[PDB]
């Protein structure tokens, strides 16, 4: 193995805190109820753009490229 | 010619799969591979079948599937959002934009900041994976020495600190992924049988 | 090839026969000496309860199991025989037993035919009526499985061969079991010598151990008995179309005097215990045996005389165990 | 103690009756007589003690 | 149009929320406590997807642990005989499926092929595991996938797949000795490792004592059950009704109020600190679980902190 990455769970104050709101705004963000297909297709980019600087699907392509 | 089968995720559970043929012409050969899982587009067709007919006892009609275009869509159950017979393609423009990408000093910090965005943090199992995925390069030196080019990663860590979902993340962004259980695995089930 | 008004009249007459329990309880096992409350236990165990079908509630089971275990020397096969012989549905098997067809449901192949087939077990095939299993201290895993499966829901479930099935198996067991070495050892517990999960153990509503201890009288009258083989007594055929019409016609309820008896009687077991003498399976036992017992007497009331029968047969496995 | 093979049991009594029966067959002799149940109890004896004694 | 009448007649009540829970398995006696964490699993929570393909669980597990003779199966069999999916097995599982998924070769020339699971039968719904204490230690491996990522990898010869297992586990487990220990912990009278202990959301504890009051109440209430038949149990809704409204709620969406959010965030630092390990990061997603569940229950969309507030006590009594 080339890399070891070894994960330890910690209790600590602002660590804690830090994580649980990450996870409540992740949370809130993937709510189901929170042209069509371009303004769905706009909405989604919207949603990516806060916790992602690169685009996923840009992300795929440009890992395949890379690599090939 | 190939025997298409009902995926185990698409049929119910506990009920035997249904099957069709597929006939592959030229261009088309050696596209999908046995295992894999894939979307055909084709024409619906019947043919009068004797054996069919005699089996039977009623004039019942053979039917196979003339594939037009396929999609491998082994590993790509996060990607079914997309469009065209391969996610994983590019376009001269996206090469371009790929480019563009690439010439900003700030790159390497923002792939591995996309890296499983939904993760709080863990900016060393985002490092590692982004370093996996992307690899090395193998070499042979004078055509006798072999050396390997890919990076292997082992998360040793508590039972809640997001590894199964990094996993998860991987398997979707990587272009040919496999996911296996620890004993949900033989040992020729891996490798070869 | 090599029920009329008269049967009607003959049933009720033998009812009204103020002996009738200690007839019939003869007549079960003839050939059998000195094993009164086994007997008894078995004709209860026959005539069986009250099935309950609630809306609300769900399915409560009338039937009622008995482990036959204890030294190997006793009679303990023959029992199973005579039930066998008396109860108008029931199989013969034992555990680890190749020749049986099995307790189990399965997919097979029809050779005959070449065609596929579902093939109910022993348990299945005796719906409604009394399975003996001869050997139940060797049994496999799986088999342990249905047999707690069934003894719980009453039904059992196969998802395989692409087919997704339940088969009713609402059938009383009647199980024998044998000590781990030569003899049982009064000094260790009972769960230990029978070597059987104590789960499955705690389920069977009658345990009974008939243990053959050495007594000079107990020997003499027992060579007596055998030496002899080479009080009324019934027919076979009588006794199996009197348990046919019962179990096909009379119904008991439970009135409010069995209920105060009931009651009363729950709470002076459980008072005696901490040790937990005796559990709510023990109240749900003794209604079952109250109700099978007014069944007998072809009763559509229970009265406090079958609640006092129940709380009597319920005490002495207790004491057993 | 450990060493006995097994606690006699009604089915040594049937086996007992049986020999004798077949001992009564051998002498074609209707009435069982003491002396063949005598002998079937020494056959039983000599069958195990006998050897495990030595 | 008179079902409708109904609906609207139910959610108007003022005390809707006690009813549906005494409402639950009206044939078992004086476990209130246990109907309340069976009716919030029926609910379930939604389930969410994130923007990249990671799935967020929305489904409620249960261990139900007591003593011998404490209705733990009578919990079981209600809600198989009342989910509209579900099904019904043990930890000692007969079939070589298991729990889980297994492969099974017809003899010679065909391949291997996927045999159904307990697990996988239930699909979408509720599987009842009878004795949680006794799975085979395949299973009890193999149950890590299936609880949290809801899907089970086999990769065996010539046959690898991924299946679907989106069930909520409600299971029943004896105390590893003969009766629970109240000295001990949970932990200790549990042979449940701590992984597994983690992936469930609710715990809930059945004693047995031996109170003459006690007893002669539960001991009347079963006899009235065979006397009175179905007159003795007397609900508040019947069935019928409780499984239209369930439905009914199930197709609202609660979402999280700015107020909630920040409540949120305090009560799971709250846990945490007490803690110092029972605890982890599975635990403030299982507040939103039942959150989620309880505003069902109310017929609500938007999530307040008094919600919020309940999950808190749901969880704390589970230490
Ligand atoms: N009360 C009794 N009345 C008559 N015969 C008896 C009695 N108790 C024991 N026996 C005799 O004991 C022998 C027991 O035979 P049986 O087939 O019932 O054995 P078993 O219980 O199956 O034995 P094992 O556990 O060794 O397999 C029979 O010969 C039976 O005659
Ligand atoms: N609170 C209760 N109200 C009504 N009946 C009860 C109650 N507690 C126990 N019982 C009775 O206990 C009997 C036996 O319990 P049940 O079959 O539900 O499983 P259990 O013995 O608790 O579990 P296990 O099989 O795991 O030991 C049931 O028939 C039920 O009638
Ligand atoms: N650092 C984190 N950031 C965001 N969510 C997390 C983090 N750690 C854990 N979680 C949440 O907790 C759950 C952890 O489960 P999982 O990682 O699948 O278990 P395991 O770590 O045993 O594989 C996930 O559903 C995930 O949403
Ligand atoms: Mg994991
Ligand atoms: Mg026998
Ligand atoms: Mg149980």
């Amino acid at each position: 193995f080339d890399i070891l990455c070894v994960v330890r769970d910690l209790v600590d104050e602002e660590a804690d805190e830090r994580l649980a709101t990450f996870v409540v705004d992740s949370h809130v963000r993937s709510h189901p109820e929170n042209n069509a297909r371009q303004r769905r297709l706009q909405r989604q980019r919207k949603k990516e753009e806060e916790i992602s600087p690169i685009p996923q699907e840009l992300l795929m392509k440009y890992i395949h490229y890379a690599r090939t | 010619r190939v025997t298409l089968q009902e995926a185990p995720g698409t049929v119910p559970p506990g009920r035997l799969p249904r099957h069709r043929e597929v006939i592959l012409l030229a261009d088309l050969v050696d596209v999908s591979k046995p295992g894999e899982e894939v979307e055909v587009t084709g024409i619906y067709k019947n043919n009068y079948d004797g054996n069919l007919n005699a089996k039977n006892g009623f004039p019942v009609f053979a039917t196979i599937i003339e594939a037009n275009s396929i999609k491998r869509r082994e590993g790509n159950t996060a990607n079914e959002g997309e469009e065209g017979l391969d996610v994983f393609s590019w376009t001269e423009e996206e090469e371009r934009e790929f480019r563009k990408i690439s010439r900003d000093r700030g790159i390497i910090d923002k792939i591995i900041s996309s890296m499983a965005p939904s993760i709080y943090g863990h900016r060393d199992i985002k490092t590692a994976v982004a370093c996996s995925l992307f690899g090395g390069v193998p070499k042979n030196v004078n055509g006798k020495h072999s050396i390997r080019g890919d990076i292997n990663v082992l998360l040793l860590g508590d039972p809640g600190t997001a590894k199964s979902q990094i996993l998860k993340y991987v398997e979707k962004t990587a272009h040919r992924a496999v996911f296996a259980t620890g004993q949900g695995a033989s040992a020729v089930g891996l490798t070869a049988s | 090839k090599v029920i009329t008004d008269q049967d009607l009249a003959k049933i009720r007459e033998v009812a009204a026969r103020e002996d009738l329990y200690s007839l019939l309880a003869r007549s079960i096992a003839p050939s059998i000496y000195e094993l009164e409350d086994v007997k008894k236990g078995i004709l209860l165990q026959l005539f069986g309860g009250t099935n309950k079908t609630f809306t609300k509630g769900g399915r409560y089971r009338g039937d009622i199991n008995i482990l036959l275990c204890g030294d190997p020397s006793t009679s303990k096969s023959q029992i199973l025989q005579y039930v066998h012989k008396i109860t108008p549905r029931g199989v013969y098997t034992s555990g680890k037993g190749s020749s049986a067809v099995g307790l189990t449901a399965y997919i097979t192949r029809d050779v005959d035919t070449k065609q596929l087939v579902l093939e109910s077990g022993a348990l299945v095939l005796s719906d409604g009526g009394v399975c003996c299993i001869d050997e139940f201290d060797k049994m496999s895993d799986s088999t342990r499985s249905v047999l707690h499966e069934v003894m719980e829901q009453q039904t059992i479930s196969i998802a395989k061969a692409g087919i997704i099935t339940t088969l009713n198996a609402r059938s009383s067991i009647l199980a024998s079991a044998n000590p781990i070495g030569s003899r049982y050892n009064p000094n260790l517990p009972v769960t230990e010598n029978i070597d059987l999960p104590p789960p499955l153990l705690s389920r069977f509503d009658l345990v009974y151990l008939v243990l053959d201890k050495v007594d000079e009288k107990n020997d003499r009258e027992l060579a007596k008995h055998l030496t002899n083989l080479y009080d009324d007594v019934l027919p076979v055929e009588f006794l199996t179309m009197y348990i046919s019409y019962a179990k096909e016609h009379i119904h008991p309820i439970i009135t409010e005097a069995a209920k105060t008896e009931l009651v009363r009687a729950y709470v002076g077991m459980r008072k005696m215990g901490k040790r937990i003498t005796a559990t709510t399976r023990q109240l749900e036992s003794m209604i079952r045996l109250a109700e099978a017992h007014a069944k007998m007497k072809l009763k559509n009331v229970v009265e406090l005389e079958d609640v006092q029968e129940a709380v009597r047969l319920i005490r002495s496995a207790i004491k057993d165990y | 103690s450990k060493f006995s093979f097994g606690q006699a049991t009604p089915r040594t009594l049937l086996g007992i009756i049986r020999l004798s029966q077949a001992l009564a067959k051998l002498r074609l002799a209707d009435m069982v007589d003491i002396d063949d149940v005598e002998e079937a109890l020494r056959l039983v004896r000599v069958s195990k003690e006998s050897l495990y004694q030595e | 149009s008179d079902e409708i009448n109904e609906l609207k007649e139910m959610v108007k009540d003022e005390h809707i929320y006690d009813k549906l829970v005494r409402s639950i398995a009206p044939a078992v006696f004086g476990h209130e406590a246990v109907k309340k964490g069976i009716l919030l699993q029926m609910l379930g929570g939604v389930h969410k997807s994130t923007v990249e393909g990671i799935k967020l669980r929305g489904d409620i597990n249960i261990c139900v642990v007591g003593d011998p003779s404490t209705s733990k199966s009578q919990f079981l069999k209600y809600v198989v005989g009342f989910a509209p999916r579900s099904v019904y097995t043990s930890g000692k599982a007969s079939s070589a499926a298991g729990l889980t998924a297994a492969v099974v070769r017809d003899e010679e020339g065909g391949d291997y092929t996927i045999e159904a699971g307990a697990l996988m039968l239930a699909d979408n719904g509720i599987c009842c595991i009878d004795e949680f204490d006794k799975m085979d230690i395949s299973d009890q491996v193999a149950i890590h996938e299936a609880m949290e990522q809801q899907t089970i990898s086999i990769a065996k010869a010539g046959i690898h797949a991924t299946l679907n297992a989106r069930t909520s586990i409600l299971a029943a487990a004896n105390p590893v000795g003969g009766r629970y220990n109240r000295k001990l912990s949970l932990r200790g009278n549990l042979n449940m490792t701590a992984p597994i202990m983690s992936r469930f959301d609710l715990f809930f504890v059945i004693l047995d004592d031996c109170n003459e009051k006690i007893d002669t109440e539960l001991a009347s209430h079963i006899v009235d059950l065979h006397m009175k038949r179905d007159e003795a149990i007397e609900p508040p809704f019947s069935a019928e009704q409780l499984r239209r409204y369930i439905k009914y709620a199930r197709t609202f969406k609660p979402i999280l109020t700015k107020e909630a959010r920040s409540y949120l965030v305090e009560k799971y630092k709250e846990l945490r600190k007490d803690d110092a390990y029972r605890i982890t990061v599975r635990q403030l997603e299982s507040m939103i679980r039942l959150s989620e569940a309880i505003a069902r229950a109310n017929c609500v969309d938007e999530i307040t902190p008094s919600f919020i507030a309940e999950a808190y006590d749901l969880l704390r009594q589970s230490i």
